C-alpha cells in the first residue's frame, strides 16, 4: 500500500506564471525491469469527471494542450504548468500503478 | 459519440445494496479493463476494483473485499458493480474508467484511465 | 461424397486458440467446386498442386477450421512468425496441404461487436507443429509467482476480436480452413475423380 503525499494543498496562481505541484511516494515508483516510473497526473474540473493529463511521468495524453509538463525522479515528482490559463483551475491528483491497491494522492486545488 | 453511459442516481437505506451499471458505446468493450473509482464529497478519489471483460476475473482493494462484486455482460457490453452492506460513508459519486488492455509487449505501461464516465451518485 | 458442408458453410466456426479438426477418409472429393469456387480470398497450396489435387491419393485428410483477423491470414503458411503463427496455430516446416480463407464480414460481425471469438497472445514457449492449447492458466511475466490472481506481471492469456461492420478490410473476420494430407502404410483412401 503506497501512500502519495501531494505538497501544495492550495495553489493560488496568476495566469502567465509557471506553477509547480509536488507529489511524493513512500516507495520508489521506478521499475528496474523496464526503466519506467508509473505516475499519472489527472485533473478534475468542478462538476466534471477527472481527465488524464500526464502518464508514465513524461508523456502527455491525447488532447492535452502543450502548456503542461511533468517530470521528477525517485519518489519526488513535479507537474509544471509553464503558462497557466484560465481553464487550469481544478484539482490535480497523482496516481501510482506499481502495486495493485492503486492509490490516488490527496489532491491539490489550483484556483485563481 | 465514444462514451460510457452510467445508471442514474440511487437512494439506498443503510444496510442495503447498490448496483451501478457502466455501458460502453463507440468502442470495443473487451479491449479495455473496467475500473471503478469513487469520490466521496470532500474527499479524494478512491479506487474500488477492476474487471477484465475477457475472463471476468476481478481485483478488488482490501477495504472493499467481501462486499463488492463486479460482473460483465458482453452481449450488451455492460459492467455491473454491486456493493453490499451500505453505510453512511458510501454516499459518493462512482465513476467507471476504461484502461487499455494490452498496448505493448509489457501490458503494464498502458494502464492509464484514458476515459471516465459521468458518474452515478449513491446516497 | 464426403461432407465438405460441415467444414466450409457450417453455422458457427471455432476460435483460433481452439481450432476445429475434422478427419476425412474414404472420399472422392470434387475440387472443381473449391479451386474454381470464385468465392475464396486465398487458396494457397504448398507441396501439392491445385491442378493435381485430384491426382494423388492419400490415407487421411485433416480439415482444421478457425476464424482469424484479415491481416493475419498471411501468417497461416509454413515457416511463419507472428502473434498467431507461434501461439495459436502453427504449420509444420515440411507442409503438404492447402490454406483456404474467405471473408466472413456478413456472418461473424455484430453492431455491438462480436466477442465470441478469441485468440491467445501469451505463452511460455512457442507451439510445436499442429498443437492445440486450451489452458487458461495465468501467464507469468515477472519473477514473483502469482497463484491464479491477475495483476501487474500476471495476465489472462486470451483476448477477443473487436469485429464490427464498420471495420476495415484488414481487420474484418476471415474464415480459414487448412487441409493437410496424411499418407502412411495403411492403403490410400481419399482422392477425387479418376
Ligand atoms: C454451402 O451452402 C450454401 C447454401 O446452400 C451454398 O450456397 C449456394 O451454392 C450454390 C453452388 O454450390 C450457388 O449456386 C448458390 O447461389 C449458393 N447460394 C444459395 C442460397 O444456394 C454454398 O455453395 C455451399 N458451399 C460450398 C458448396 O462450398
Amino acid at each position: 500500500d503506497i501512500q502519495m503525499t501531494q505538497s501544495p494543498l492550495s495553489l493560488p496562481v496568476t495566469p502567465g506564471e509557471p506553477a509547480s505541484i509536488s507529489c511524493r511516494s513512500s516507495q520508489s515508483l521506478l521499475d528496474s525491469d523496464d526503466g519506467n516510473t508509473y505516475l499519472d497526473w489527472y485533473l478534475q474540473k468542478p462538476g466534471q469527471s477527472p481527465q488524464l493529463l500526464i502518464y508514465t511521468l513524461s508523456y502527455r495524453a491525447s488532447g492535452v494542450p502543450d502548456r503542461f509538463s511533468g517530470s521528477g525522479s525517485g519518489t519526488d515528482f513535479t507537474l509544471k504548468i509553464s503558462r497557466v490559463e484560465a481553464e487550469d483551475v481544478g484539482v490535480y491528483y497523482c496516481m501510482q500503478r506499481i502495486e495493485f491497491p492503486l492509490t490516488f494522492g490527496g489532491g491539490t486545488k489550483v484556483e485563481i | 459519440q465514444v462514451q460510457l453511459v452510467q445508471s442514474g442516481a440511487e437512494v439506498k437505506k443503510p444496510g442495503a445494496s447498490v448496483k451501478v451499471s457502466c455501458k460502453a458505446s463507440g468502442y470495443t468493450f473487451t479491449g479495455y479493463y473496467m475500473h471503478w473509482v469513487r469520490q466521496a464529497p470532500g474527499q479524494g478519489l478512491e479506487w474500488m476494483g477492476r474487471i477484465n471483460p475477457n475472463s471476468g476475473g476481478t481485483n478488488y482493494a482490501q477495504k472493499f473485499q467481501g462486499r463488492v462484486t463486479m460482473t460483465r455482460d458482453t452481449s450488451i457490453s455492460t459492467a455491473y458493480m454491486e456493493l453490499s452492506r451500505l453505510r453512511s460513508d458510501d454516499t459518493a459519486v462512482y465513476y467507471c474508467a476504461r484502461v487499455p488492455y494490452c498496448s505493448s509487449t509489457s501490458c503494464h505501461r498502458d494502464w492509464y484511465f484514458d476515459l471516465w464516465g459521468r458518474g452515478t451518485l449513491v446516497t | 461424397l464426403c461432407p465438405f458442408g460441415e467444414v466450409f458453410n457450417a453455422t458457427r466456426f471455432a476460435s483460433v486458440y481452439a481450432w476445429n479438426r475434422k478427419r476425412i477418409s474414404n472420399c472422392v472429393a470434387d475440387y472443381s467446386v473449391l479451386y474454381n469456387s470464385a468465392s475464396f480470398s486465398t487458396f494457397k497450396c504448398y507441396g501439392v498442386s491445385p491442378t493435381k489435387l485430384n491426382d494423388l491419393c492419400f490415407t487421411n485428410v485433416y480439415a482444421d477450421s478457425f476464424v482469424i483477423r484479415g491481416d493475419e491470414v498471411r501468417q497461416i503458411a509454413p515457416g511463419q512468425t507472428g502473434k498467431i503463427a507461434d501461439y495459436n496455430y502453427k504449420l509444420p516446416d515440411d507442409f503438404t496441404g492447402c490454406v483456404i480463407a474467405w471473408n466472413s464480414n456478413n456472418l461473424d460481425s455484430k453492431v455491438g461487436g462480436n466477442y465470441n471469438y478469441l485468440y491467445r497472445l501469451f505463452r511460455k514457449s512457442n507451439l510445436k507443429p499442429f498443437e492445440r492449447d486450451i489452458s487458461t492458466e495465468i501467464y507469468q511475466a515477472g519473477s514473483t509467482p502469482c497463484n491464479g490472481v491477475e495483476g501487474f506481471n500476471c495476465y489472462f492469456p486470451l483476448q477477443s476480436y473487436g469485429f464490427q461492420p464498420t471495420n476495415g478490410v484488414g481487420y474484418q473476420p476471415y474464415r480459414v480452413v487448412v487441409l493437410s494430407f496424411e499418407l502412411l502404410h495403411a492403403p490410400a483412401t481419399v482422392c477425387g475423380p479418376k
